[PDB]
RNA sequence: GUGGGCCCCUCCUGGUAAGCAGGACGGGCGAGGCGGGACGAUCCGGACGCCGGGCCAGGGUGCGCCGCCGGGGCCGGAACGGCGUCGGCCG
C-alpha cells in the first residue's frame, strides 16, 4: 500500500534568513497526508523547525517500473520496551514501495514494532554478489528449484464449498 | 396587479442572467487548472518549484456526539454551528478560526473541497435559513429575493462565491442552513487521520469521505 | 441527539390578551389589534399592548397632571387607557380633549364645565384609529405603597422601610448600632 | 488555611526584586493623572500606608476620585456570579499608568491620518487577521538532502 | 458520625447557569466617595450657570 | 425542593496498604431509555413521541448465536534461571 514522496520543505523567511536553505526527503507512506506529517516529524527533530516556523514547497509522488526482480537492503531503528536498536534487513521484491511493506509486516510480526515507532535510515538495491542474508541469497542463484511448499490449502479452499464428497480428496505434489 | 408583472419581468432578467453566469463560470473554472499546469511548467524548466495558494476554504464535519463535553469545546462547536452529529459546514480560513478549530480536533473531521462537491452539497442538500425558518432550495426565485443586495443571484453566484472565498462570503454562507447528512462510515473515531483514525486534517480526503453521504 | 441548550436562553411569557371579564375590554381589544394587524402604525400597536395591562400596571391620571402635561399643546388629544380622576386643589381647570377608558363624576363634571370633551375609546376607534394628533400617556407605576417595601431593610446599602412596628432600638439606630 | 490575615499567602509577591530596594524614584510623585484613566495595581512592599489588599495585585482599573495624597479606583471582581464594581483607595506607590488602551489610540489617529493623507483610493482599515499565504516562486538549485540518523548510545 | 467538610465540585457550573451578571450602568457614575469639596464646587458651578440651573 | 452524596479521568495529602480516610479543574450516576463490555448504577458508543424504509457508531464475524474472506510474519504475577525456537547488534 506504501506509496514513494519526496517532499521538499524550508524555514518561512525572516529578515536575517531571505532565502533560506532547502530540504529535501523520501518518505514512504500509505499516503500525502501521513507523508507531510513524517517529512514535518524529521525536519522538526533534525532541523529544528516546528510546522509552526516552515512550510512545504512540494509532496512528489513517485511511480516505478516492475516485471523484474531485485534485492533491497533496508537500514533502520525501531523502538522496543527496552530500548532503541538498529537493524538491517535485505528482501526480494520488485519495488521499493513493495519491498518496504514486506520490511513493516515482518516487523509487526517477529518485533511487535508498529509503523510510528520505526524511523528509516537508508534503503537501497544490492547486487547479487553483494547480498549478506541467507534467507534472500538463496534465491539469488540460477537454476533454484521446490517443490510447493503447501499444497494442502488449495484442497481445504475447494472444500469450503464443496463441503462433502464422495471420497477424501488427494494432494498432488 | 402590478405584482404579477414586476414578478414576471424580474424572473426573466433573473434567468438571462444565469445562462449568462453559468456560462462564465464553466469558463473561469475550467482556465485555474491551466494556469496552474503552465506556472509548474515554467518553474520545471528552471530548478525551481511553483508553490500554490493555501486554502481559503474548508469543508468541515462533526463526527462524535453530545454526551459528555466540556464547556470550551462544546462553546466552539456552537458558534461553528455544529451541533448534531453528522452535520457539516462551510468555513473560511485565517489565524482566529484555525486556531479555534484545533481546539476541537478530535470532534470533527474537516479539509478543502472541491467545486464539485460544493455543487453536490448545494443542490442536493440545499435548504436556507429565511426568517429563522427552514425553506428548501430549489430554485433561483429564493436567492435572488434574499441575496440580491450582496449581488448574488443564482445557483452558480452562490457556488461562486463559496468556492471563491469572495466579498460576501460571510452573507452567503450564513444564508444555508447547516447540512444535514447521511451517517458516516469510519476505522478508528478515536484516533487521527495521520494515525489510521478519522479526526482531524484529512486534506482533500473530505472528497471522499462525503460524497457517501451527501 | 441535538445540543439546544448553549447559546440559547429560556423563551419568555408576557400577556397576550386581558384576563378581564368585561366584555367592554375585550371588544376594544380585538378591535385595536385588527387595527394593527391591518395597518402597522406602532401607535396602535402600544395602544393593543397596554389594554392588557393588570391594573397595578395602570394607575390614575389627574386632571391637574394632566393639564400641565398638555400644556403649550393644548390642540392635542390625550389618550389615556385607565382612569381619569379629579384634584381639588387646582381651582381652574383648562380646556382639554381627552380619551380615557373611565371618568369620575366629578372629573367630568370639571371638563365639561371649563369646555373640554369627554371620549371613549371607541369614540377614539371611530374618529382615528391610528393615532394622528394623539399623545399616549400614563401616570406614575411606581406610586403604590406596596412597592416602598420590597428589599431588605437592614442591608447597610437599602433606604427601604421595615414593614410591621419595631420597638427596639438594635441595628435601628445607624452602623455601628448592632 | 487554618488562618487568613489581612497579608496572608504573601512571602513572594510582596518582597521587593533583587537589586531593586530602597526608595522609589520620584517619577512615582512627578506624574500626572487625571478622571477617568486606566491605571494598574502593583504593591510595593516598602511602603506601607494605603497598600491595596493581594487580591488587587495584577489589576487594571478605571480612576474615579483624585484626592490630595491617594487615588481613588474602580475595580470589577468576580464573586461567585456576579461582577461586582469594588472602590478602594490607593497611595502613589503602588499605582502606574496602564497603556491598555495605546494600541487603540494609535490606530484611531493612523485611520484619520491616511483618511487626510488620501494614493486617491481609500485603504482596506479593518484589522485583517492573517491570511493563507499566496502562490510564490522558490528556487531549488541547490537543496541539501538529509535522512534520519542511527541511534548512537 | 462524620460526614464531609468541604467541596467546591459543582459551584463553578451553578455560577455559570444563568451568566455572570454585570453591575448597573450608573454604579460606574456614583459620586458615593469622591471628594465632598470637589462635589460642592460642582454643585455651584451649575447652580450659577444660566444654561444648567434649574432655579425657579 | 435541597443543605448524608458517590464514581471516572488527570493532580495531590496521611497510611505497609485498603473496594481506607481527606482535598482540585472537567465529566458522569444520582435523575439517562437503547446496543456492546458473558454477567455489573458509573466502562465503550449513543442520551429517548408513535411507525415504515435506508445508512451505519462502539464491539465483533467456528457451533450455541445475527455476521468473512484474502495476504505477510510468529507460534493474575517478581527477583532470577533456559545449548526451546525465530530474529538482531558488537568484536
Ligand atoms: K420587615
Ligand atoms: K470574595
Ligand atoms: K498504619
Ligand atoms: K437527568
Ligand atoms: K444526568
Ligand atoms: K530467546
Ligand atoms: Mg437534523
Ligand atoms: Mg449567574
Ligand atoms: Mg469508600
Ligand atoms: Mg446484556
Ligand atoms: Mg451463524
Amino acid at each position: 500500500m506504501m506509496q514513494k514522496y519526496i517532499v521538499y520543505g524550508r524555514r518561512l523567511p525572516s529578515e536575517k534568513f531571505p532565502e533560506p536553505e532547502v530540504f529535501r526527503m523520501t518518505i514512504y507512506a500509505p499516503n500525502e497526508i501521513v507523508a507531510k506529517s513524517r517529512f514535518w516529524y524529521h525536519l522538526k527533530s533534525l532541523k529544528k523547525i516546528k510546522r509552526t516556523h516552515g512550510e512545504i514547497l512540494d509532496c512528489q509522488h513517485i511511480e516505478e517500473n516492475g516485471d523484474f526482480v531485485k534485492n533491497f537492503g533496508v537500514l533502520l531503528r525501531y523502538r522496543s520496551r527496552v530500548g532503541q536498536h538498529n537493524m538491517y534487513r535485505e528482501v526480494r521484491e520488485t519495488t521499493s514501495a513493495r519491498a518496504m511493506d514486506k520490511v513493516y509486516s515482518e516487523m509487526a510480526g517477529q518485533c511487535r514494532a508498529r509503523y510510528h515507532d520505526i524511523q528509516i535510515i537508508n534503503v537501497k538495491e544490492v547486487a547479487d554478489e553483494d547480498v549478506r542474508r541467507e534467507k534472500v541469497a538463496m534465491f539469488t542463484q540460477k537454476g533454484v528449484r521446490f517443490p510447493h511448499p503447501c499444497p494442502y490449502v488449495h484442497v481445504k479452499r475447494a472444500a469450503r464449498t464443496a463441503r462433502f464428497q464422495d471420497r477424501a480428496p488427494h494432494v498432488p505434489q | 396587479a402590478e405584482r404579477a408583472t414586476e414578478k414576471e419581468k424580474r424572473a426573466a432578467l433573473v434567468k438571462d442572467h444565469a445562462v449568462k453566469s453559468a456560462q462564465v463560470y464553466a469558463r473561469y473554472y475550467i482556465d485555474l487548472v491551466e494556469s496552474e499546469k503552465k506556472a509548474r511548467e515554467n518553474a520545471l524548466k528552471n530548478n525551481q518549484l511553483y508553490v500554490p495558494d493555501e486554502p481559503k476554504v474548508y469543508l468541515v464535519v462533526r463526527i462524535r456526539g453530545i454526551v459528555g463535553v466540556a464547556p470550551k469545546v462544546r462553546t466552539i462547536l456552537s458558534l461553528l454551528r455544529l451541533r448534531q452529529i453528522n452535520n457539516a459546514v462551510f468555513m473560511r480560513c485565517n489565524k482566529a478560526t484555525l486556531n479555534a478549530l484545533r481546539i476541537v480536533d478530535h470532534y470533527v473531521t474537516y479539509g478543502e473541497p472541491t467545486v464539485e462537491t460544493i455543487r453536490n452539497l448545494i443542490y442536493k442538500r440545499g435548504f436556507a435559513k429565511v426568517n429563522g425558518q427552514r425553506i428548501p432550495i430549489v430554485d433561483n426565485n429564493l436567492i435572488d429575493e434574499q441575496l440580491s443586495k450582496h449581488n448574488i443571484l443564482c445557483a452558480e453566484d452562490l457556488v461562486h462565491e463559496i468556492f471563491t472565498c469572495g466579498s460576501s462570503f460571510k452573507e452567503a454562507n450564513n444564508f444555508l442552513w447547516p447540512f444535514q447528512l447521511n451517517s458516516a462510515a469510519l476505522k478508528d473515531k478515536r484516533n487521527n487521520f495521520a494515525e489510521g483514525g478519522d479526526f482531524g486534517y484529512r486534506g482533500k480526503y473530505i472528497n471522499e469521505f462525503v460524497a457517501r453521504m451527501i | 441527539g441535538i445540543d439546544l441548550k448553549t447559546g440559547i436562553k429560556k423563551r419568555k411569557v408576557e400577556r397576550k390578551e386581558p384576563k378581564s371579564p368585561n366584555p367592554y375590554i375585550r371588544l376594544l381589544h380585538n378591535a385595536f389589534k385588527v387595527v394593527y394587524e391591518n395597518t402597522g402604525e406602532d401607535f396602535t400597536k402600544v395602544l393593543t399592548k397596554r389594554l392588557c395591562l393588570s391594573k397595578t400596571n395602570r394607575p390614575v391620571l389627574s386632571v391637574s397632571r394632566l393639564a400641565h402635561l398638555m400644556h403649550k399643546r393644548e390642540d392635542k388629544i390625550a389618550v389615556v387607557a385607565s382612569t381619569v380622576t379629579n384634584d381639588e386643589r387646582l381651582v381652574t381647570i383648562p380646556r382639554m380633549t381627552i380619551c380615557a377608558l373611565k371618568f369620575s363624576a366629578t372629573a367630568r363634571s370639571r371638563i365639561e364645565k371649563a369646555g373640554g370633551r369627554c371620549m371613549s375609546f371607541d369614540e377614539l376607534l371611530a374618529e382615528k384609529p391610528t393615532g394622528d394628533n394623539c399623545v399616549l400617556l400614563q401616570g406614575r407605576r411606581s406610586c403604590r405603597a406596596v412597592c416602598k417595601k420590597f428589599g431588605s431593610p437592614g442591608r447597610p446599602n437599602s433606604h427601604v422601610k421595615p414593614k410591621g412596628e419595631h420597638k427596639g432600638r438594635r441595628g435601628a439606630r445607624g452602623r455601628h448600632s448592632w | 488555611t487554618h488562618s487568613q490575615g489581612y497579608r496572608c499567602k504573601t512571602r513572594y509577591c510582596f518582597a521587593r526584586k533583587f537589586r531593586r530596594h530602597g526608595m522609589a524614584n520620584l517619577t512615582t510623585y512627578n506624574r500626572v493623572y487625571k478622571l477617568g484613566q486606566y491605571v494598574n495595581i502593583k504593591v510595593n512592599g516598602a511602603y506601607h500606608k494605603g497598600m491595596p489588599h493581594r487580591y488587587y495585585n495584577g489589576r487594571t482599573g478605571t480612576i474615579f476620585n483624585i484626592g490630595p495624597r491617594a487615588l481613588g479606583v474602580q475595580i470589577q471582581k468576580r464573586v461567585r456570579g456576579r461582577i461586582m464594581l469594588k472602590r478602594i483607595n490607593v497611595r502613589l506607590e503602588h499605582v502606574h499608568p496602564s497603556d491598555c488602551r495605546k494600541n487603540h489610540l494609535e490606530r484611531v489617529a493612523a485611520n484619520d491620518a491616511a483618511r487626510r493623507l488620501a494614493g486617491q483610493p481609500v485603504p482596506c482599515l479593518k484589522r485583517q487577521n492573517a491570511l493563507p499565504r499566496a502562490a510564490h516562486v522558490v528556487s531549488i538549485a541547490s537543496a541539501i538532502d538529509i535522512t534520519p540518523l542511527k541511534y548512537d548510545g | 458520625a462524620k460526614l464531609k467538610n468541604h467541596t467546591s465540585k459543582n459551584q463553578n457550573r451553578k455560577d455559570h447557569r444563568n451568566g455572570i451578571k454585570k453591575p448597573k450602568k450608573s454604579a460606574y457614575t456614583s459620586h458615593k466617595g469622591m471628594c465632598p469639596k470637589y462635589l460642592r464646587n460642582l454643585r455651584r458651578s451649575r447652580a450659577n450657570d444660566p444654561r444648567q440651573s434649574l432655579r425657579p
